[PDB]
């Protein structure tokens, strides 16, 4: 009866209240990308450091 | 005298296996980094995916 009434009115007047999907944007952290993929950096590279080692470090085992 | 020698002995065989290994973990660990970058793609992505 007011059931069926209300039912009625409520379905039909508006179903759903109105939504937009850009703003929701603003107030959602957005995606951004790893900066670099990034490369190690050649470590203790050469002979460089080995003769400046065996000079720098000639100390013996006791 | 034999005694000061004898720790040297077995020291110089085994201190060239630890030399090669120590260089062949942070070769492990260069590919740690490949794993890193991974890590923060999902974490970022899974977050700003939350916030949606």
């Amino acid at each position: 009866n007011v059931i069926q009434d209300l039912y009625l009115r409520e379905l039909k007047d508006t179903k759903l209240a109105p939504s937009t999907l850009q703003d929701a944007e603003g107030n959602v952290k957005p995606w951004n990308p790893p900066q670099k993929p990034n490369l190690p950096e050649l470590e203790l590279q050469g002979p460089e450091a080995l003769k400046a080692y065996t000079e720098q470090n000639v100390e013996t085992a006791h | 005298r034999i005694d000061s020698v004898s720790q040297l002995q077995n020291v110089a065989e085994t201190t060239k296996v630890l030399f090669d290994v120590s260089k062949e973990t942070v070769e492990l660990e260069s590919e740690a980094f490949e794993l890193k970058q991974k890590v923060e793609l999902a974490h970022e992505a899974k977050a700003v995916l939350d916030s949606w």
